[PDB]
C-alpha cells in the first residue's frame, strides 16, 4: 500500500528534476554567448 | 485473485474493514491473497493487486495542479514574453 | 616511402623486438599473468599442466617468431632511410 | 493564429501607423495641388492636409530644396517615434527598413575614402533614416581598410559585407556594383526574415519584396545592355527571391538587348502589362514609371491586414512616393514645365 | 469522516488567488512601467496622471490577498471536500480572473500611456479601458466571494 | 521558439506514453485495470462542479481580457491620429465586458445549484450527484470555452471596426454587423450551458 | 593605504588561504583520474588489439602478431 | 440500471458539440469580420455584401447549438451507456466539423473580401467557395443528428 | 455477452470518417480557395475553371460522410466487439485518407491555380494530378466500405 | 478462447496501411503538384513527362490499398490474437515505408521537375531517382504481404 | 494518526517559499542590473539610487526566507496534513508572488533606470512603480504567514 | 506456456527493420535527388555518376528489407518472448542504424553532388564519405543478423 | 522499520544540491566569462578586476556542495522518510535558489563587465548589484541548512 | 531478503556517469574546437595555447569514468536498494554536474580563444575563468564520491 504515493512522488519529482534540468541546460546551450565585439572575426 | 499488503481496520494499514459502528473486534492481514473462484489446483492465477498507481485523492491531486499548472504555463508564457525598448527618445 | 616512414619503421622495430621478446621470454617462463592471452581450450586441463604448457611454448615461439618480422622491418628500414 | 498575440506587443503601434495612412494626400489633394502657380501655394494647400505647420519659421524665399529636406524631416519623425516604441520582432523588421537606407549611406562612405574624402563630409549627405548608431568609423575616418573594418564592428550591414566583400574587392569594383551586391544579400536575407515571421507578414510583405526582386532583375538587365557588365555580372547581381528565380533570371542573363527582357515579362501576366504599358515615346510613362505605379499597388495592398508588420514597410514606401510626389509637383510648379505635372503616382 | 487529503484543495485555492493574482499585477504593472518609462522621456510632467494603469495593476493583488486571506481564515483540520473544493472554485476564479485582468490592464497600459503623451485626449479613453479591464478583477471577486461564503 | 519546444516536448512525451500504457494494458490484458469507471466515480462529484463554476467565471474572463487587450491595444493607437475613435469604439469593450459578464451570470447559476451530500460510497452518492458534478463541469466548460472564443473573436473584430474608423468615421455603425454575429458566441455558450445545468440537484 | 580596500583583498586571499585549500585538496584528485583514464585506456588497447594476435599455429601467429602490434603502437602513440 | 458515470460522456457531447463550433465559427467570424473590417476603407460600400462569410461563419455556431440543445435535452442521470456514447460521437462529429467549416470560411471569407476589393467579379466565385465550406458543417449535423437518435 | 463500452470505437469511428474529412475538405478549400481569390484578381475569366479543386475538396467530405453514415447506421445497444472495430478502423481509414487527399488537394489546388493564371495549359495537366489526390478519399473509402460491412 | 482486444490491432493494421500510405501519396502528389505548377510557367511542354513523380505518389496509395484490402479480407471475430500482430506489422510496415517513398517522390519530385526546366537532360536521371523512392513502398508492400500471409 | 509520507508537501513549501522567490529576485536583479549598466555608461552618478530597483529585488528573497525558515521551525517527523498543505500553501504564497514580483521590478527597473539617464525627473516616479511592483512580494508574504499559523 | 501476447515485439521487430529503413533511404533519397536536380543546370553530364548516393540511400533500404524478411519467415505463434526480444532488439538496430546511415548518405549526397559540380576531383572523395556513411547501415544488418539468429 | 525507497528522495536531495547549483555556477561563469573575453580586446587592464563575478559565480557552486555534503553525510538505509524529504528539500532549496542567483550572476556580471569597460566608474555598482545576486545562493543555503537539521 | 528491479538505479548511475560527462565533454569540445579552428585562421601560432579548453573538456569525461568504473565495480548481485540508490545520486551527480561544467567551459573557451587572438593579455584570464568552469566537474566528483563510499 502507499505504492499510488510512492510512484507519483517518485515520477512527479523526477519529471520535474528532469524538466527542470532540461529546461535549464537548454537555456545554458542554446545561450547567446554574446561577443559581439568580436564574434565577426 | 486478489493481493494487498494489509486487509486490516487500524487506520495505520489501509482501513480497508470500515466498521459502520463501534466494535471489540480488530483483524489485520498482512499479503493478504484470496482466491474463490476459477481455481486451477494448488496454485493462485495472476493476482489484481490493490496497489494501482493512482489512488482517489491523488486523481483530484492531480487534475487540480496539472489544470491549474496550464493556467501557470500561461502565467509564465505572458510573462516570459515581456520585453523592453531597447532606444528612447530625443 | 619517404625518410618519415623509414624512422617510423627503425621506432617500431626497436620497440617491436624489445616487447615481443620479452613476452616471448614470459611465455617461456609459463608466467602466471598471460593465463588470459594464451588461446587456452576446455580439454587443456586433462591429466595435468602438460596440455597448457604446450599452448605457453607455442605463442612463446609466436612472439619470437614475430620479433623476426620486426627484424626485417629493420633492416628495410635501414635501407630505405638510407635511399630516399 | 497571430491575430491572438500580435496586438500585446505592436497593437499600439498597428494602430498609429494606420493613423500615419490617413495622414496622406488623396488623388483629390493632388488634384488640388497642381491647380496652383507658385510655391507659397504649395504651401498654403500643405497647410490645409496632416502636413500643417510644418514650413512656418523658414525663409521667405522658399526654393524646392528646402521642400524636400522638410519632407525628409517629417518622414524621419515620423519613423522615429515608432522605431523609439517598437518591441524586439517588429524593431528588427523596422531596423531591415532603415538597412536599405544604410547601404546608400555606407557605400558613399566607401567612395569618400576611395576618393580620400573625410567621412564628417557626408554626415550632412547620408539618409537620416539610414543614419549610424556607433561613430568610431566616423571619428577615425583614416583609411578605405580601417573604415572597412569599423563598418564590421559598428554598422548593422556587417554581415552582407562578410557575404559578398573583401577590403580588396572595394579596392577594384564599381560602386554601383558594391550597392547592387549589398542589395541582393540585404533583400535574400529580409525575404528569409519575413518568411520566419511567417503567416499574415510574409502574405503580405513577400509580394512585395518578390516584386523588388523581379524588378531588379528586369531594371539591371535592360540597363546593363550599354555597359561593360558581362551575363555572368548580371546574374551575380540579380536577387534570388522573386516569381523570376527559377528561370526567369538564367533567360535575363542569357539576354543582351530588350525585346529579349520583354519575352521575360511576356510570361507573367503582371510584367506583361508593365511592359505593354510603357513604349518610352515622347509624353508616354516610362517602363521605369509602371513598375513604380506597380511597387505602388503592392504597398496600399498590403494595409488590407489588420495584424501583421507588412503596414510599416508599407508606410515607408509610400511616405517616399507621396515625397516624390510633392516635390516632383513642387518642380513642374516652381520651374513653370506644367506639361509633365500628371506624372505623379496616386497613393491611398 | 473525512478523507486524509481534504483541505489540500482549498490550500491550492488560497495559493491560487494570491499566486495569479501576483502574475496578473506584475504583468500589468511590467507592462504599464515599462510604458511610462518609455513615455518619460518626452512628456515627464505626464507621469503623475500615467500611473493609473499601475495602481489598477496592484489592485489586482488586492483582489487576490481578500480571497486568498479569505480562505486561509476559511479552512481547517475537519473541512469537507465540499467546503474545500469550494474554496478552490474560489481560488481558481480570482486567480485566473485577475491573471486575466492584469494582461489587459498591462496592454492597455502601455498602449495607453504613449498614446495619452501622444495624444492628451485618450488619457479618459485609456481610464474607461482600463476600468472595464479591472472589472474583470471584481467578477473573479464577486464570485470567489460567493463560493467561500456558501 | 524555445516554450513552444518544451509545450510540443510535453505533449508528445505524454502521448507517446499513452500510447505505449495503451497497447501495454491491452496486450498484457490488463484492461481491467484502467477502469474509467473508477475514474468517473471515484474523483468526487465536487470536483467536477467545483472546477466548473471556476473555468466558467475564468475563462470568461479570459476571453473578456484578450478582448479588451485587442481591442483596446488598437483603439488607442489609432486614436493618436483620431481621438474621436474612444466614443464608437467603446462599443468594442462593452461586448467584451459583456462576455465577462455571460461568465459570471452562469458561474452564480451554477454555484447556487451545488450543495453537500454526506456521502461517499458511488452507490451511496448514486447517479444525480454523479450526473450533477458532470453536468456542473460540462456546463462550466461550455459557458467558459464558448466565452473564450467570443471574447477573442469580439477582440479581434473590435480592433478591425477601431482601426477602420481611424481612416473612415462612416465605417464603424456598420462594421459593428460582425461584433454582433462574435456576441452570439458567448450567448449560445450561455444556452447550452444553461440546458445541461437545468437537470441537475445535489444532496 | 585604504582599510576599505586591504579589508576586500585579504577577505578573498583568506577564503582562498582556508575554504580554498579545502577544496584543493580535492583538486588533486586530478593525479587520480587521469592514472585510470590512462591505465585503462592502455588496457582495453591491449584487450581488443596484442589479444587477437595469439593464434595456434606458427605462421599465423607470427603474421597475426607483427600486423597487431603495429596498429597498436600506432594507437598507443597517438 | 444504466452505470453512475454514464451521463459525463454525454455531457462531453453537449460541452463539444458547443465549444468546438464556438471555435470554429469565432475564427470564421474573427479572419472574416478582419478582412471586411480592413477591406472595407478601401470600398466603403461593400460591407453589406461581404458579411456573407460572417453569417456562414455564424451558421457553424449555430449547428453547434442546434446538436448541443438536442443532446442537453436527451441527457438524464438514467442514460445508458450506449446512448451516452452516440451523444459523445455526435458532439465531437459536428463540433469538430464546425471547427474545419470555421478556418475554412475564416481563411475564404478574408482572401474572398481581400481579392473583391480590388475585382468584383470575385464576388460570386467567393460565395460558391463558401457554400463549399459552410456545408462541411452541415456533413456533420447530418451524421450527429443521425448518431444522437440512433 | 457484449462489454457496454463497446459502441465507443464504432462511435468514434463514425465521428472520425466525418471529422478527419472535414479537416481535409476545410484544408482543401482554405489552400484552393485562397489560390482562386488571389488569382481571380488579374484572371477573372479563370474563376469557373479554378472552382475544380474546391469541388474536389468538397467531395472528400462526402467520402467521410458516406462512411460516417454508414456506420452510424450500423450501430446497436450492444454490437459485438469484432464490429466495433472494424467501424473504428474503417472511420480512421477514410477520416484520414480523405485527410491525406485534402492535404494534396490543398496544395495542388492553390500551387495549379497561380500556376494556370500564368500559364492556362497548365490546367488539363492540373486535373490529373488532381485526380491522383483526390482518389486518396477513394482508397480511403473503398478499404473503410470493406470493413465496416466484413 | 482468444481475446476481446484480438481483432483490434488487425484493424488498426488494414487502417494504418492505407492511412499513411494514404499520408506518403499526398505529400507526394502535393510537393511534385507544386514543382509542375511553378515550372509550367516557362516549358508548358514539360508537364505531360513532369506528371511521372505524381503517377508514382498514387502507386504509393496503392500499395496501401493492396495490403489494407488484403488484412481486411482476412480478418473475423475468432482470430488468432498472433494473426492480428501479423496484421498491424502489415500494416505499418507498408503504410509508413509509403509515407517513407511519399517522402522521397515529394522532394525529388519538386526538385526534379524545377531541374528538368533548367535542364531537359535531368529526365531520366531523374526518373532513376524516383525508381528509388517508389521501391520503399514496394519493401514495404512486401515485408506487409509477407506478414499478412505467415 | 497521521499518515507516512505526510511532512512532504510542508517540505516542499519551505522549499517553494526560497526558490521561487529567489528566481523572482534573481531575474529582478538581472534585468534590474542590466538597466543599471547599460545606463552607468552614459550617466555614471546615477548609479548610487539606481541600485534600488535591486534591494527591492532582494527584499523578495527575504520574504522567501523569513516565509522557508517559519516553515521549516514547524516540521515534525509525523507531521498532520493539514499543517503540511498549509505549509506547501504558504510556501507557493509567497514563491511564486515573489517570483511574479520580481519580473514585475525587473521589467519596471531596466525600463526605468533607462529611461532615468535620459529624463532624471522619471525617478520620482519609478520609485512609485516599483512600490506597486514590490508589494505583490508582500501581500506573497501576508498570505504566507496566515496560511502557516493556522 | 509462452504468453498470448509474446509475438508483438517480434512483429514490432519486423516492421521497425522496414520502417526506419525506408525513412532512412527516403531522407538519403530526397536529400540526394535535391542536390542531383539542383546540380543538374551547372553541369548536365554529371547526373549519371551523381545517381551513387542514390543507389546507397537504396542499399539503407534493402538492409531494412533483408532484416524485415528474416523476422517475417521466423514469426510463429508460439514464439517465446525471448525471441520475440531478439527479433524487436534485430529491427529497432537495423532500422533505426539504416535512418543515421540515410541522415548521413542524404547530407553527404546534397553536399557532395553540389561540390562535384564546382570541383570533379571530389567525386572519389565524397564515393569514400558515403562507403563510411553506408557501413553503418551494414553495422545495423551486421547486430540485426545477430540477434535474429542467437 | 522505516521504508525501502525512503533513501531515495535523500538522494535526489544531494544531487539537486549539487546539479543544480553547478548549473547556477556554470551559467553565471559562461555568461561572465563570454562579457569578460569580448571586454578584454578594448581594455586589457580590467581583465583582473572583471573576474569577480566569476569569483562569485563558484560561491554557488560551493554551496551547492556544502549542502550536497551535509546531506550525503547524512543518508542511511533506515532514514525516517522524514527526514529524506528534508533532504530533498534542503538539495532543492539551495540547488535552486544556487540556480536563479547563478542565472543573475550571469546576466549581471556580463552587462556589468560590458559597462565597466567603456565606464570604470561602474565598478562598485557592478560589485553592489553582484552582491544581491550572490546572496541568494546564502538563502537558499541557509533554508537548506535549517532544513536538513529539522 | 533484497528485491530484484535493484541494481538497475547503480546501473543508470554508472552509465550517467558516461553518459552525461561525455556529453559535457562534447559540448566542451565542441564549442572550444569550433573557436579554436575559426582563430586559427588569423593567429596560427595560437593553437598550442589555446588547446587547453579542449583538455579542460577532455578531463570532465575521465571524471564520468571515475565514478563510473567505481561504481560498475561495486555492482553485484542483488546489491542492497539503499547502496543502489547511491550509486545513482553519485553518477547523475557527477554526469550532470559535469554536464554543467562542460557548458561552462565550452562557452568561454570559444570566447576566450577568439578574444586571445584579438589580444593575446586575455590567455591568463582565459587559463583563469576555466579553472573556476572546471571545478564544477570537480565537485561532482566530490559529491559522488562520497555517495558512493557512504
Amino acid at each position: 500500500l502507499e505504492y499510488s504515493v510512492v510512484f507519483n512522488l517518485v515520477l512527479w519529482i523526477m519529471t520535474g528534476l528532469a524538466l527542470a534540468v532540461i529546461i535549464t541546460s537548454y537555456n545554458i546551450w542554446n545561450m547567446d554567448p554574446g561577443y559581439d565585439s568580436i564574434i565577426y572575426r | 485473485s486478489f493481493h494487498c499488503e494489509y486487509v486490516s481496520s487500524l487506520s495505520k494499514k489501509g482501513s480497508l474493514l470500515v466498521t459502520n459502528v463501534p466494535s471489540l473486534w480488530q483483524m489485520t492481514l498482512h499479503n493478504f491473497q484470496i482466491q474463490a473462484f476459477n481455481v486451477t489446483g494448488e496454485q493462485f492465477s495472476y493476482a489484481s493487486d490493490c496497489a494501482g498507481f493512482f489512488s482517489p485523492g491523488i486523481w483530484m491531486g492531480l487534475l487540480t495542479t496539472l489544470f491549474m499548472l496550464f493556467i501557470f504555463t500561461y502565467g509564465l508564457h505572458m510573462i516570459l514574453s515581456l520585453k523592453t525598448m531597447d532606444r528612447f527618445d530625443d | 616511402c619517404g625518410p618519415k616512414l623509414a624512422a617510423c619503421g627503425i621506432v617500431l622495430s626497436a620497440w617491436g623486438v624489445i616487447m615481443l621478446i620479452m613476452l616471448g621470454i614470459f611465455f617461456n617462463v609459463h608466467s602466471a599473468v598471460l593465463i588470459e592471452d594464451v588461446p587456452f581450450t576446455e580439454k587443456d586441463f586433462e591429466n595435468g599442466p602438460q596440455n597448457i604448457y604446450n599452448l605457453y611454448e607455442q605463442v612463446s615461439y609466436n612472439c619470437f617468431i614475430a620479433a623476426g618480422l620486426y627484424l626485417l622491418l629493420g633492416g628495410f628500414s635501414f635501407c630505405q632511410v638510407r635511399l630516399n | 493564429f497571430p491575430e491572438l498575440y500580435f496586438n500585446v506587443d505592436n497593437g499600439y503601434l498597428e494602430g498609429l501607423v494606420r493613423g500615419l495612412k490617413a495622414g496622406v494626400l488623396s488623388q483629390a489633394d493632388y488634384l488640388n495641388l497642381v491647380q496652383c502657380e507658385t510655391l507659397e501655394d504649395l504651401k498654403l494647400h500643405l497647410q490645409s492636409t496632416d502636413y500643417g505647420n510644418f514650413l512656418a519659421n523658414e525663409a521667405s524665399p522658399l526654393t524646392v530644396s528646402v521642400i524636400d529636406d522638410k519632407l525628409k524631416e517629417k518622414m524621419v519623425v515620423e519613423f522615429r517615434h515608432m522605431r523609439n516604441h517598437a518591441y524586439e520582432p517588429l524593431a528588427s523588421f523596422l531596423d531591415f527598413i532603415t538597412y536599405s537606407y544604410m547601404i546608400d549611406n555606407v557605400i558613399l562612405l566607401i567612395t569618400g575614402t576611395l576618393h580620400q574624402r573625410s567621412i564628417a563630409e557626408l554626415v550632412p549627405k547620408c539618409h537620416p533614416l539610414g543614419s549610424f548608431e556607433q561613430m568610431e568609423a566616423v571619428n577615425i575616418a583614416q583609411t578605405p581598410a580601417e573604415l572597412y573594418n569599423a563598418i564590421l564592428v559598428d554598422t548593422p550591414l556587417a554581415a552582407f559585407f562578410q557575404d559578398c566583400i573583401s577590403e580588396q574587392d572595394l579596392d577594384e569594383m564599381n560602386i554601383e556594383i558594391i550597392r547592387n551586391t549589398l542589395y541582393k544579400a540585404y533583400l535574400e536575407s529580409f525575404y528569409k526574415f519575413c518568411t520566419l515571421l511567417g503567416g499574415t507578414t510574409a502574405d503580405a510583405m513577400c509580394p512585395i519584396l518578390e516584386f523588388e526582386a523581379d524588378r531588379r532583375a528586369f531594371i539591371i538587365t535592360i540597363n546593363s545592355f550599354g555597359t561593360e557588365l558581362s551575363k555572368e555580372d548580371r546574374a551575380k547581381l540579380f536577387p534570388h527571391c522573386g516569381r523570376l528565380y527559377p528561370e526567369g533570371l538564367a533567360q535575363l542573363a542569357r539576354a543582351d538587348d530588350y525585346e529579349q527582357v520583354k519575352n521575360v515579362a511576356d510570361y507573367y501576366p503582371e510584367y506583361k502589362l508593365l511592359f505593354e504599358g510603357a513604349g518610352s515615346n515622347p509624353g508616354d510613362k516610362t517602363l521605369e514609371d509602371r513598375f513604380f505605379e506597380h511597387e505602388v499597388k503592392l504597398n496600399k495592398l498590403a494595409f488590407l491586414n489588420q495584424f501583421h508588420f507588412g503596414v510599416f514597410y508599407a508606410f515607408v514606401k509610400l511616405k517616399e512616393q507621396e515625397c516624390r510626389n510633392i516635390v516632383w509637383i513642387a518642380e513642374c510648379i516652381a520651374q513653370r514645365h506644367r506639361a509633365k505635372i500628371d506624372n505623379y503616382i496616386p497613393i491611398f | 469522516n473525512n478523507p486524509e487529503y481534504s483541505s489540500f484543495f482549498g490550500v491550492m485555492g488560497a495559493s491560487s488567488a494570491m499566486v495569479f493574482s501576483a502574475m496578473g499585477a506584475a504583468y500589468g504593472t511590467a507592462k504599464s512601467g515599462t510604458g511610462i518609462a518609455a513615455m518619460s522621456v518626452m512628456r515627464p510632467e505626464l507621469i503623475m496622471k500615467s500611473i493609473i494603469p499601475v495602481v489598477m495593476a496592484g489592485i489586482i493583488a488586492i483582489y487576490g490577498l481578500v480571497v486568498a486571506v479569505l480562505i486561509a481564515n476559511s479552512l481547517t483540520d475537519g473541512i469537507t471536500l465540499y467546503r474545500s473544493f469550494l474554496q478552490l472554485g474560489a481560488g481558481l476564479s480570482v486567480g485566473l480572473s485577475g491573471l486575466a485582468a492584469g494582461f489587459a490592464i498591462g496592454i492597455v497600459g502601455d498602449a495607453g500611456v504613449r498614446g495619452t503623451a501622444q495624444q492628451p485626449r485618450l488619457f479618459v479613453g485609456m481610464i474607461l479601458i482600463l476600468i472595464f479591464a479591472e472589472v474583470l478583477g471584481l467578477y473573479g471577486l464577486i464570485v470567489a466571494l460567493i463560493l467561500s461564503t456558501k | 521558439t524555445g516554450l513552444e519546444l518544451l509545450y510540443l516536448g510535453i505533449f508528445v512525451a505524454f502521448w507517446a506514453c499513452m500510447i505505449v500504457v495503451g497497447i501495454c494494458y491491452t496486450i498484457f490484458d490488463l484492461g481491467f485495470r484502467f477502469d474509467v469507471a473508477w475514474f468517473l466515480t471515484e474523483t468526487s462529484p465536487f470536483m467536477w462542479s467545483n472546477l466548473g463554476i471556476g473555468l466558467a467565471i475564468s475563462l470568461s474572463v479570459v476571453g473578456a481580457a484578450w478582448g479588451i487587450y485587442i481591442t483596446g491595444s488598437s483603439i488607442i493607437g489609432g486614436g493618436v491620429k483620431a481621438p474621436r475613435i474612444k466614443t464608437k469604439n467603446l462599443v468594442s469593450i462593452i461586448f467584451c465586458e459583456a462576455v465577462a459578464i455571460y461568465g459570471i451570470i452562469m458561474a452564480i447559476v451554477i454555484s447556487n445549484m451545488a450543495e453537500p451530500f454526506s456521502a461517499t460510497d458511488p452507490k451511496a452518492i448514486g447517479h444525480r450527484n454523479y450526473h450533477a458534478g458532470y453536468s456542473m463541469f460540462g456546463a462550466g466548460l461550455t459557458v467558459g470555452l464558448s466565452n473564450l472564443f467570443c471574447g477573442v473573436c469580439v477582440g479581434i473584430v473590435g480592433s478591425g471596426a477601431a482601426l477602420a474608423d481611424a481612416q473612415n468615421p462612416s465605417l464603424f455603425v456598420k462594421i459593428l454587423i460582425v461584433e454582433i454575429f462574435g456576441s452570439a458566441i458567448g450567448l449560445f455558450g450561455v444556452i447550452v450551458a444553461i440546458l445541461q445545468t437545468s437537470r441537475v440537484k445535489m444532496g | 593605504f585604504d582599510f576599505g580596500d586591504t579589508m576586500v583583498h585579504q577577505a578573498i586571499h583568506t577564503i582562498e588561504y582556508c575554504l580554498g585549500c579545502i577544496s584543493n585538496t580535492a583538486s588533486y584528485l586530478r593525479l587520480w583520474a587521469l592514472s585510470l583514464a590512462h591505465a585503462q585506456l592502455s588496457e582495453v588497447l591491449w584487450t581488443m588489439v596484442i589479444h587477437i594476435g595469439l593464434h595456434v599455429r606458427s605462421l599465423a601467429g607470427g603474421l597475426g602478431l607483427f600486423f597487431i602490434f603495429a596498429a597498436f603502437a600506432t594507437l598507443t602513440v597517438a
